[PDB]
């Protein structure tokens, strides 16, 4: 009526337990080789007895006369980097200016252009993340700026993470502390004329916690042009105006230490060339500005929360509208779970009063090389870090229906958003329990 | 006519 | 009996499972476009061949005999940014000083005017959220204060955080220590005479956590008026007092370096005319005061747990009393789950001994334009901050009837409480297992 | 045999969701309004048309010939200070000196009182509240003590929370080091000769971490009297014995810098007149001391986790042995739940290291007026504070019966363990999922 | 019909509880007494009367005439160390130079060969857990290498953490900072030519975050000559070029104080022989590199989050295919669960600024024995430590067969993957509930 | 004869 | 008779 | 000729 | 000759 058999045991009825597992030491020698800990092969078997794979002869039995069901909970877990290739967060399109060159007899020739920069697998946190971007930008000026004649001076492109605008006075029209005042408040990208950055095929986006109101259109570039409004604006020549005690103040600082000029528009302005985004979102035009199709948002290490399909082709029926195929990468899918990471936040008011110190413990000023130009600057670490942690997942998928004739070797499965094993599992193992259903 | 691009004085 | 049908495949029994998702590559491109993960279309279907649209001629039927039902089990995951303007809390409204006038040979004439002062999205924390609006109001008399009169002595509305009355002496009439204690005990708002806050349409009350004792009552409106009882004692003249040593004593602290008046009401009282609201919720008449009717509360960054509805229109049979339409602000509601979004709470003994490094660490005074005067002065910062961190959601809903024809293309929409798409959802998408409940 | 009907709709079969919500925009409007989250009216009806009230008339009928119940699982989130009025943590007795005085020509008459002091609702950690208590002891003395007699040398009661025996020789009969060692163990009461302090009327005993062994016998008082062995041994002249090298050592410092006395029992004596709980505790007699009938415990900030009851009256059946009535406050219960707050534990290794700078932070040592007096003095912060944390709570009901009939309006009330509605909830709502349990 | 009948005790019915404890005083000191928390007998009986013993002649009855099942959830706790000799994370295999020499009149003759290196079990943390590593590299130099000729400049294999590459200028060949930039990125272990480490027999290499892509094909070996492009650049001379200030700058530093030489390849090359495994992985050739067998993982202390299993033989029916035997690493199994262990994790800014600190604090240098040499250097402390923390694990597994007659003595067993009890197992106990399946 | 109750030295 | 609103000494 | 292996100036 | 175990120095 409901019995459960196997080769010559006693036979066992009403319900039992079928384990998926890769562990077991003689289907790892034989079995998976070539594989890895997300496609890979195990005999449901468990009997001492028995060559794996004259194993594979064998079949668990669920009576005939019934259909049959399993509950299918399974432990996954993974180790997965917060940056890495295979998940898009090590690369990253920005366009920056190659050559700076006097042409011509009076004309003066910029040319730009875009460029791929990529990050180092691993790297945690997000503050350091940035770091490791703006250290990518600069890189590349080391390899092609410089030597094509383009300053510092006019570097374009740069992800900082303070609100410049603070100290800022609707009269002066200037920063009056002479300093942008240096806390943190949300990742933004700073850009110079002509430049820009490009995310469509990055997460690293996510990161930075800006996004489409419009995800579907698939293309995030953000150009020079398009932080309309919202020119980080410019810095009061404190020392003048204090000294001068008219006052001096429309002075507004043209260039710092080590003379780096502030490319201000123009003679007058008390405006610089350069434009935030973060100031174009809430300081520009709410109609026409990017505020109108960009969003503000918490940033997140892990870029974000992606989903994981199981998968158990030679065990459970293949679901409502798949087709069972051979094709791992369209295997019917069986479960579906969020890929084990999470956002762990911390508090560090060691931040800043780090970045001061941090400078001194690290032997290098390799993020901070311009530790006198307030744009420049290395940006200031926020207070609460996150950091993509790693976290088994105890997770339950209902019951399944399953074959009333389960193969001595089943094959498991887990694939990722876009259908492709994920190299960063390290444990996954489920335990099947099968129960009656209904009869024949 | 080298910028090593760092601040070697602090 | 119970079974599953679907175009030209086996029939399947008993239950299977439908899976709603977003992410798939096919329809992002053609179906969804102008919508995001909050509106979206997505196909059931989940067979490789078949175009979109073509599917969705398509239809997954439930067996006709049989009243099915399903489990819905969801992933939610948002990102949505502590104060924004979307949730209300990025705006609120005070009454401040505009002018200060030597009127009519004799006359001081004081304008008082309302003003909806704005935050710039993102600035999590409760502290630095309380620096913001302070920052405000500030950069309000920036742009008018000054200009016509107005001196910071009497800039009216501020919020503060400490408990002006620790050193109080019951005989003196005097806070003795010459200094208000600076410790950060829970957010409070200070006013001058004529000015006063409202929050009418503004969660950041929330924030500081002061609440209507009767919240359906639409109208929070908190004027100098209402702070009856509790206007800040004024300090000793600590100087004159210990030098002197009758005792001078009775002197209370008229002014500060930089000379600004801390407006006693009078040559002689030993209050001074600033209001707290915390003096008066704790320090005054119980029966009339404002104790009465406003209640202190912990803080909560988040602004105030909001729910959020889902909606599965093409797919779930309507819930008892809704109504089925097409207008998206109406769809039948088929689960409530909170907006994930949770307050973590940290620990820094380095607040206060942090503003103090803090100040140092930001090359600016930004936020303590008035570091003399003991009420404009900065706001110690509290041990403990709150951030509002986001958190995906792994809830599970129960079982609800379905439809038993399921169309190709089902629509999922995910509402708050007002009834209208959330912006800040980055992944949302839920798996149907469906199964038998009775017969027709 | 199982429907479910409304008005003039589709019937529906088998289940469904009726949804008890606050928020609606239009209820609030009319409904609610003296009203607060914890005694509401909500419309069950989710009707677009229709006035509310009008709704009111409506109702959902589960099938007459099957008994239902419903499934109830809600959402209730709330923000209760640590310290406040209502649950009983802002007050409590003790007895203090009121005057010293010279009288009928040799007589020392000293009269003690108790009085009742009060804290300002909200400051959450325990040490704080520990402060703000000895705070409000010194208060009154202000108001009442010094302009009576009574010097500070005498002042009775103070809440400390180290061993003052560390130090201590059992030869010497004296705390070597001459100084109580500065370190946090437990809190403690610390008492005078004739004074000290009764909780019969509030929760912040179990702030303190004490506890009758026998909870049901309504009356906490621990007079000075009960700490019998265990009074605070004196300290070495440290100064004495070490330029007297016989040896001094005998001699048990009197007073300290700006001389205050010990209270020495006699010029003898090794003992003060000091008595501390935590000393009669684990040092004094085990079977007739303290330890006898109170209980050393864990702090825990919550003061006590208490519970609180839904109801449902007008939609869910009266339990068992519950009558139906129209008294808000005995309405039938149908599910009990823990009051939403928990106790975050930190690390401030900075305690002390923190006391010892937060001085200097807060701008007076309002809380360590004394800073000689080894008694007197403010106790150390210990490591790991403890704060009351609000938490939404995602509970769980059981299903529960249903009357056949819903009414359109239905009432929902949150109450407390006195049974009384409860002020600190700022959002409650629920599920309810009826289905068939037999018939009739 | 579905009784449950107990020696001479009234008949129970469709079920009741039968406890598989550890703990009970009587069977404790009787039954096991050889065995541990992992494996022992214990009495079912729970009837004080009784000698434990003639308990076991006694039987718990399931009414013979239908088969039933039993609800397991179980409570287990462990306390295993991160590392330890029974999980293979106390040894790792390394390849070291063992004899330098002066030979045949002009051969400079290297010896060298593989060692294992042992750990003192229990020392959690990562940061830590490599210092202790790389301490065991010393301790054997210590006994070999000088003794033998080997200088300290020729050390092989160092585990480190840093990115030896950040300075780098494209053009120069050197680290221009002159200093190997102090941060940490990730684990990665560092070799001199010839030699090398394994870990074939150790789940260190999961604590260092390094993994194979091709998991099953047991033999991790990684030696000097796999860490193809991308060996460690040299530093620029700072002293040499700012002094010099044609340009210095070609100069790579080769020494440093107390005279240790950097091995640099050749007297022009600005590349040092000492290759690192983190710079192969994204600096070098993609295709070929070691990036091609070896992933970039999260660390994870746990060293590797393995199950264990559970087996009830005489109390549960052997599953589907288990056999049922006498020897215990062999049992069926009923349960399986993940060995209770969890990855905390923190934030120690003070990482690094502690190291600073932290080697005065330690009032040795005995894990930075050479504070010079920018590469035997002590590895940065990374800011977000792990640590494995033990935790009790209330899990459930589901309803099982039961036996219809269960004995007076169960026998309780948690194994692990290898099939041995588990050593770190200070409580295990479940609850058993039985019910009812269906008949014969 | 006032006790301030308050160490203004320190 | 301008007012910076910022205490530049200190 | 004994290398202790220990900095002992610092 | 008293050992009072308590070094008064430091």
């Amino acid at each position: 009526r409901n019995s459960i058999r196997y080769s010559e045991l006693a036979p066992l009825f009403d319900t039992t337990r079928v384990y998926l597992v890769d562990n077991k030491s003689t289907d790892v020698a034989s079995l998976n080789y070539q594989n890895d800990h997300s496609n890979f092969l195990t005999t449901v078997i468990q009997n001492n007895d028995y060559s794996p794979g004259e194993a594979s002869t064998q079949t668990i039995n669920l009576d005939d006369r019934s259909h049959w069901g399993g509950d299918l909970k399974t432990i996954l877990h993974t180790n997965m980097p917060n940056v890495n290739e295979f998940m898009f967060t090590n690369k990253f399109k920005a366009r920056v200016m190659v050559s700076r060159s006097l042409t011509k007899d009076k004309q003066v020739e910029l040319k730009y252009e875009w460029v791929e920069f990529t990050l180092p697998e691993g790297n945690y946190s997000e503050t350091m993340t940035i770091d490791l971007m703006n250290n990518a930008i600069v890189e590349h000026y080391l390899k092609v700026g410089r030597q094509n004649g383009v300053l510092e001076s006019d570097i374009g492109v740069k992800f900082d993470t303070r609100n410049f605008r603070l100290g800022f006075d609707p009269v002066t029209g200037l920063v009056m502390p002479g300093v942008y005042t240096n806390e943190a408040f949300h990742p933004d990208i700073i850009l110079l004329p002509g430049c820009g950055v490009d995310f469509t095929h990055s997460r690293l986006s996510n990161l930075l916690g800006i996004r489409k109101r419009q995800p579907f259109q698939e293309g995030f570039r953000i150009t020079y042009d398009d932080l309309e409004g919202g020119n980080i604006p410019a810095l009061l020549d404190v020392d003048a105006y204090q000294a001068s005690l008219k006052k001096p103040v429309i002075k507004p600082l043209t260039e710092d230490s080590k003379k780096r000029s502030y490319n201000l528009i123009s003679n007058d302005s008390t405006f610089t060339q350069y434009r935030s985004w973060y100031l174009a979102y809430n300081y520009g035009d709410p109609q026409t500005g990017i505020r109108s199709w960009t969003l503000l948002c918490t940033p997140d290490v892990t870029c974000g929360s992606e989903q994981v399909y199981w998968s158990l082709p030679d065990m459970m029926q293949d679901p409502v509208t798949f087709r069972s195929t051979s094709q791992i990468s369209n295997f019917p899918v069986v479960g579906a779970e969020l890929l084990p990471v999470h956002s762990k936040s911390f508090y560090n008011d060691q931040a800043v009063y780090s970045q001061l110190i941090r400078q001194f413990t690290s032997l290098t000023h390799v993020f901070n090389r311009f530790p006198e130009n307030q744009i420049l600057a290395r940006p200031p670490a926020p207070t609460i870090t996150t950091v993509s942690e790693n976290v088994p997942a105890l997770t339950d998928h209902g019951t399944l229906p399953l074959r009333n004739s389960i193969g001595g070797v089943q094959r498991v499965t887990i694939t990722d958003a876009r259908r492709r094993t994920c190299p960063y599992v390290y444990k996954a193992l489920g335990i099947v329990s099968p129960r009656v259903l209904s009869s024949r | 006519t080298f910028n090593p691009v760092y601040p070697y004085d602090t």
